RNA sequence: CGCUUCUUCGGCUUAGCUAAGAUC
């Protein structure tokens, strides 16, 4: 039992906090495809 | 399965519009004269059940109403609301004789006692109260659910009073007790919606997985009807054996009670203007003939429903298919 | 009453009318004034 | 685009018809 | 951060106040509604199409 | 969290010893030479001032841990 | 550049009885959160791992208890519940909890699983064949 | 006095504001800096700050369309705009820099691109929001040190009135709490509202009844 | 200007149905429901 | 009077008595709605709607903490509805933006039909509360502009409402009028102009007049005080601005607008920036002198 | 399972979290709708 | 055939509403 439970615990500057920081790797993950066609006018350097 | 009767599709006839919010509530006057209908423009509308012309419009609810029953035995409408009122309507007034206070949340549902002066009303307080309809005293609190209760449903012998709920439970009262003496766990999802069957001894009750049959009064599971995968909230039961089961996204079934077979599959149209995110059916009643079918919709219309008068056995054929 | 006199007038038309009895620069500048972003609180709009 | 360019500075600056004077001759676009 | 100002994202409940349970946790004190009121119960008359002579009446 | 050097019969700080560093500091005790003055630290540290030098800024010029204290 | 991120984001990038006290202390913080917010069932079983954790698993055995009439429908809380009796050894209690666990939600594989597997890591082999066999009476997937 | 020619440590003081406090909430950007007024700050941001703010050159077909509009929109160039998709004031520079073009080519185009409208004539931008920010100097003073510092600070300042004064009261009494504990430790209220918990197990749900005898099994406490 | 934005598909259905609009009420609310 | 005052007292001075031995039960008694809470109760009976629609729709087998990111996405949605900003999340699943959808109509239609039944009363007088007032003005600021969105737009999607023959028709019109009225046109300010700076001083007492009426100033005011100082001080310099402005640019910066709030119908107030209005101001004297 | 993944709804007015930015991406709230609208063809015939 | 270090893959959890609540 003590197997099963120590199997189970193994799991730019843009955030305030390592809360933000996992939220700012969910707006990645969850808008990565849908703002490609934004970033390129992002990285561009606003030209 | 065993052998469907068979029975007549049934057909869009009439569309009332007046309300300015979502149609909640439908119930129909003992003397088949009229149906009352409550919205969520808080004001309850009485409708002539032949011709449809809007009798009278009573306001009074600060709130949506989305439960309205006309007493069989008296002279008396019984509605509630999300703004937690239960208000006896006097109908040779036109005016709120009494009110039920004691609802913590908004009131979902009330069902009025085929024989006591009694009614049972729901809320979102996981509670179904009973009321003495002449002193408006809370003669029992059914604290048996644990999610608000969605519907309610009375009749003369025991079990006294149904409630569904959003705990995913049916249970069955003793209303001499007070207590819930069955818990009927099959439904998987929340349980919106209930009905007994007019002159049999069974009951239905809806949720998104299946409608389930039940034989009263141990509850004891009979048969799901299965396939119409929607938020259902609204059943009813006609005298011949129809049920039938309109759900949020605007679909209509209709089934066979003794076999379960899904004879039609209306899928309902928003009236002009409105959005397609409107097609919902958030009530129905059957007339007391049980030959127009009265549905209450998102899209603010009433429509009603009416079987096919042509239609035969050799033009809608059943095989066997077991 | 000659309703909605103000809402309806058309922004091209009356610069050619203005052009009639005035500089055409005032009468540019007065259309092109009269072109411009409407704002209240979050609500924003071009007045064409 | 300097055909146009032309074109309508003949159409934009000139002076009010209201003083009459010679039109200014336009080009086909 | 800001959490005292939240919604019910968990459910209500309820069904123990004032009465509920047992009736002498009435408090004596009661509130003005709650008077006598509307005590003769009416009913419907004698033939208001009553559901088995309406049956009857096909 | 501060420390005031006060003259006899001299209400006014004319030396203040200030910096973010400062705390609480539960015992002080003077070498008898006059030398040191030793402070303790309520986390079981210890800082060491002077008695010549008047490091207004403040220092841990020498600090031990080795006590096996806890408070 | 001269300062949009990496300076204006970057610049904030980083700015003995006192035991049985603390006994008492958590158990204010325990049982206070919980009548502040039951069906937050994390603190049900934090506040029951931590009352094993101090060794009083009677005390753990009631909070789980509590746990379950708040939601018996929670498969963590049956296993949470389960898993701290066999690290207990109290494999009565265990079997007793798993028993309850199965009665209650027959289609929840993880309490047969980890019942029958319990039942034969402890090598009575037989029991384990009657809850497979108990199992296969539900007609399990 | 407001606004003046932008400068370069502003606009991304304005960046950094408006990618924390969000797109429309500008009164609460503007008191970050000073000089400007929300609708300053907001005019910035649209008017040229923004990034698709379409900065690269111009090209044949958005010349067409500018020179088309131009004359079925006479003066609307706040229509124009979203059609040619660029900013109003790119439009009409670029409008009025096609007719410098046309209008030199009358004859002396060369000179006559020189002696005059070469530039204007340095007299005060009626919207600098629409021109590129001053770059900022070879070093920083106190009207932007401040700022900046001011900028810094408040950008993750995010504990409310409430916090910022109350959890003070950790650091000033835990250092003298265990002091006072060190008194306990050195030396040697009453409360009732409440059961306490750790006298007896609160609300006992009793274990239920079940098949295996629970008193077998002997647990050692630790 | 006023005039329309929307279907006349569902008015055909409207042929074959009763449609209704009803923002008045056939009786006022003095009269009671005949007692 | 005793009478009649005799059982009343007689429940009061019960109830003042049973509180006062037996204490005051009152603890999870139904709160009622009335009339400063009902905005907030329908808030919750949304949500809680919104809600276990939520959950039915969602299948057995998902991670429930997916429901509270869609309240903020239907908080999300009313706001773009309110400030008229269309609303579209692209990843957003469709049972779950059409249930959002249907509320957020459900809101609006609410939030409208309030909106006309308070004016009413407003009209009527039926409500004497300035916060009522206040709030509703706000609700038909918005309603008109989130019309007055769709009419702008309409209008360059129909194209010109009045047709090329009827434009022609009024613009011959009135040359064949102006022309034998020997109508001179207007000329452009000339750079010496003997009136410019009576018409310019006539300019500044208008704005300035706004000012004397008012306890109190804030920035954009102050701002023109400045201006009107600033012109005051130097006429051939204010002068020299106004006539460069006409001659040198089209786009102008944005105009603020606000209702005013006479209780039987709301009048359009736009707010132009001040060193735009010292402009036209001195043109709109110019223009009336000249004409 | 990915046919109910909800997007994390980044808002443009409010969020207590104070931050909520992705130096990556961020602006993305406004979307991507058509622009340079079809103006109609009867302005070139008025005007002309 | 077994243990350990390390990276590496799926998972990795914004506390309502009101006239942006109001104002600069
Ligand atoms: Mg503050």
């Amino acid at each position: 039992v003590h197997g099963q439970v120590k199997r189970r615990e193994q799991y730019p500057i843009d955030y305030i906090n390592e809360k933000n920081k996992k939220f700012n790797k969910k707006l990645d993950k969850y808008y990565g495809k849908y703002t490609e066609d934004i970033k390129d006018d992002l990285e561009r350097g606003t030209a | 399965m065993m052998k469907p009767k068979w029975h007549a599709p049934w057909k869009l006839y009439r569309v009332a519009s007046g309300h300015t919010g979502w149609v909640r509530a439908v119930d129909v006057e003992p003397g088949n004269q009229w149906f009352a209908s409550g919205g969520a423009d808080r004001i309850i509308k009485i409708w002539d059940l032949a011709s449809g012309q809007l009798k009278l419009s009573l306001t009074g609810h600060i709130s949506s109403v989305r439960a309205v029953k006309v007493s069989p035995r008296h002279p008396f409408l019984f509605s509630g609301g999300e703004d937690k009122q239960v208000k006896c309507w006097d109908l040779e007034y036109n005016k709120v004789i009494r009110h039920y206070h004691g609802h913590l949340s908004a009131v979902q549902a009330l069902s009025v006692h085929p024989s006591l002066d009694v009614l049972v009303t729901c809320a979102r307080d996981s509670t179904a109260r009973v009321w003495d309809m002449r002193t408006k005293a809370q003669v029992h609190c059914f604290a048996g659910h644990t999610n608000t209760v969605a519907d309610v449903v009375c009749q003369s012998v025991d079990p006294q009073v149904i409630t569904a709920s959003h705990d995913a439970t049916v249970r069955l009262w003793d209303l001499a007790a007070g207590r819930s003496m069955c818990t009927l766990t099959h439904h998987k999802k929340s349980v919106r919606a209930l009905t007994i069957h007019p002159r049999l001894n069974m009951f239905a009750s809806a949720s998104p997985d299946n409608i389930k049959q039940w034989k009263l009064p141990k509850g004891e599971f009979m048969q799901n009807l299965s396939g119409h995968n929607a938020i259902i909230n609204t059943l009813s039961s006609n005298d011949d054996g129809v049920v039938v089961s309109g759900a949020d996204n605007g679909s209509l079934c209709f089934w066979d009670w003794r076999s379960g077979f899904c004879f039609q599959k209306i899928q309902t149209k928003p009236q002009p203007g409105s959005i397609e995110s409107e097609a919902g059916i958030y009530a129905s009643c059957f007339d007391k003939t049980g030959l127009r079918l009265i549905t209450a919709e998102a899209d603010k219309t009433i429509k009603m429903y009416k079987e096919d008068d042509e239609a035969t056995e050799e033009s809608h054929p059943i095989v066997w298919r077991p | 009453k000659l309703e909605k006199i103000a809402e309806k007038m058309d922004l091209t038309l009356l610069n050619r009318l203005l052009r009639l009895i005035v500089d055409h620069n005032i009468a540019d500048y007065m259309t092109s004034k009269n072109n411009v972003l409407i704002n209240y609180k979050d609500m924003n709009h071009t007045n064409s | 685009v300097q055909l146009e360019l032309e074109n309508l500075m003949a159409l934009q600056n000139t002076e009010s018809a209201l003083k009459g004077g010679l039109n200014t001759p336009l080009h086909e676009s | 951060m800001t959490t005292a100002h939240r919604p019910t994202f968990h459910p209500a409940r309820g069904g123990t106040a004032r009465g509920e349970g047992d009736l002498s946790k009435l408090s004596n004190q009661y509130s003005s509604k709650d008077m006598p009121s509307h005590t003769k119960m009416k009913y419907r008359q004698t033939g208001q199409e009553t559901e088995a002579d309406l049956r009857k009446k096909d | 969290k501060s420390v005031r050097i006060w003259e006899w019969e001299i209400p006014v700080d004319t030396k203040l010893i200030q910096n973010v560093g400062l705390h609480a500091i539960p015992t002080m005790t003077k070498s008898p030479n006059d030398k040191w003055v030793v402070g303790q630290c309520m986390d079981n540290r210890i800082v060491l001032f002077q008695l010549v030098d008047d490091k207004l800024r403040f220092s841990k010029k020498k600090a031990f841990r080795g006590h096996n204290a806890a408070g | 550049q001269i300062t949009a991120e990496q300076l204006l984001r970057e610049a904030k990038e980083r700015e003995p009885d006192e035991l049985k006290e603390y006994q008492r202390k958590k158990r204010k913080e325990f049982e206070d959160g919980i009548r502040k917010n039951r069906m937050q069932l994390a603190n049900w079983i934090k506040y029951g791992k931590w009352e094993e954790s101090i060794g009083e698993i009677q005390r753990a055995r009631s909070v789980f208890e509590r746990a379950l009439d708040v939601d018996h429908r929670s498969i963590s809380i049956w296993l949470q519940y389960a898993e701290m009796e066999m690290r207990c050894k109290q494999i009565n209690h265990a079997r007793n909890v798993f028993d309850r666990a199965i009665t209650i939600m027959p289609r929840a594989m993880q309490f047969w699983l980890k019942y029958s597997y319990m039942e034969e890591v402890i090598e009575n082999i037989p029991g384990a064949r009657q809850i497979f066999e108990r199992w296969i009476e539900w007609e399990p997937p | 006095i407001k606004g003046g020619v932008w400068k370069n440590t502003e606009d991304e003081i304005l960046k950094a504001a408006i990618m924390k406090y969000g797109k429309n909430q500008w009164s609460r950007i503007a008191s970050l800096l000073h000089r400007k007024s929300a609708k300053q700050c907001k005019a910035r941001w649209f008017e040229w700050l923004d990034p698709g703010i379409k900065k690269t050159e111009w090209s044949r077909e958005e010349d067409e369309k500018l020179l088309h509009l131009a004359k079925l929109m006479p003066t609307q160039w706040r229509t124009i705009a979203p059609i040619v998709g660029r900013t109003s004031a790119q439009c009409l520079e670029r409008y009025e820099h096609l007719l410098d073009e046309a209008q030199r080519k009358a004859e002396g185009l060369d000179e006559e691109a020189t002696e005059t409208r070469k530039l204007k004539p340095g007299e005060i931008d009626p919207t600098p929001e629409t021109k590129p920010a001053r770059p900022d100097p070879i070093d920083m003073d106190d009207d932007e040190l401040e700022m900046l510092s001011e900028a810094r600070a408040r950008l993750a300042n995010t504990q409310g009135k409430k916090a910022k004064r109350k959890a003070r009261e950790r650091q000033l009494s835990d250092a003298r709490r265990l002091a006072s504990l060190q008194k306990r430790r050195e030396m040697r209220k009453p409360k009732r509202n409440q059961i306490d918990y750790s006298e007896e197990i609160p609300f006992e749900k009793h274990v239920p009844a079940g098949f295996h005898n629970p008193s077998e099994d002997r647990y050692v406490v630790e | 200007e006023d005039k329309k934005y929307y279907a006349t598909a569902l008015e055909v259905y409207g042929e074959g149905v009763e449609t209704l609009v009803q923002e008045e009420d056939a009786q006022p609310l003095t009269e009671p429901i005949v007692k | 009077f005793l009478r009649g005052i005799t059982p009343l007292l007689e429940r009061w001075l019960g109830n003042l008595l049973s509180r006062q031995f037996e204490g005051r039960h009152s603890k999870g008694v139904a709160k009622t709605v009335t009339k400063q809470r009902v905005e907030s109760h329908f808030d919750l009976e949304l949500r809680a709607a919104v809600m276990h629609d939520i959950l039915d729709m969602m299948p057995d087998g998902i991670k429930q903490n997916k429901a509270r990111v869609i309240l903020q996405h239907l908080s999300e949605a009313w706001r773009c509805w309110k400030a008229n900003i269309p609303w579209k999340v692209p990843g957003l699943p469709t049972p779950v933006e059409n249930m959002i959808l249907r509320y957020v109509k459900a809101k609006a239609d609410w939030w409208t039909n309030s909106a006309h039944y308070n004016r009413e009363r407003v009209r009527r007088g039926a409500t004497v509360d300035k916060t009522v007032c206040k709030k509703n003005l706000g609700r038909l600021t918005r309603l008109y502009l989130k019309s007055e969105q769709e009419r702008q737009h309409n209008y360059l999607k129909d194209g010109p409402y009045i047709s090329a023959e009827e434009a022609v028709a009024i613009y011959t019109t009135t040359v064949h009028w102006l022309e034998s009225r020997r109508f001179s046109p207007i000329p452009f300010p000339p750079l010496s102009y003997k009136h410019d700076t009576k018409l310019l001083i006539l300019a500044l007492e208008r704005l300035k007049e706004s000012y004397s009426v008012k306890n109190r100033l804030n920035q954009s005011q102050r701002e023109e005080l400045a201006l009107i100082e600033q012109a005051y001080d130097n006429p051939h310099e204010a002068l020299s601005r106004i006539k460069r402005h006409m001659l040198t640019q089209r786009a102008f910066k944005e105009v603020g607008i606000e209702f005013m709030d006479l209780y039987t119908h709301l009048i359009p107030v736009y707010d132009i920036e001040p060193l735009e209005k010292v402009t036209d101001a001195y043109l709109d004297q110019y223009l009336w002198y000249e004409a | 399972q990915n046919d109910w993944k909800i997007p994390p709804c980044i808002s443009n007015w409010k969020n207590p979290k104070g931050f909520t930015v992705g130096l990556d991406k961020r602006l993305a709230a406004d979307g991507r709708g058509l622009q340079q609208t079809h103006i109609n063809e009867n302005f070139a015939k008025l005007a002309d």
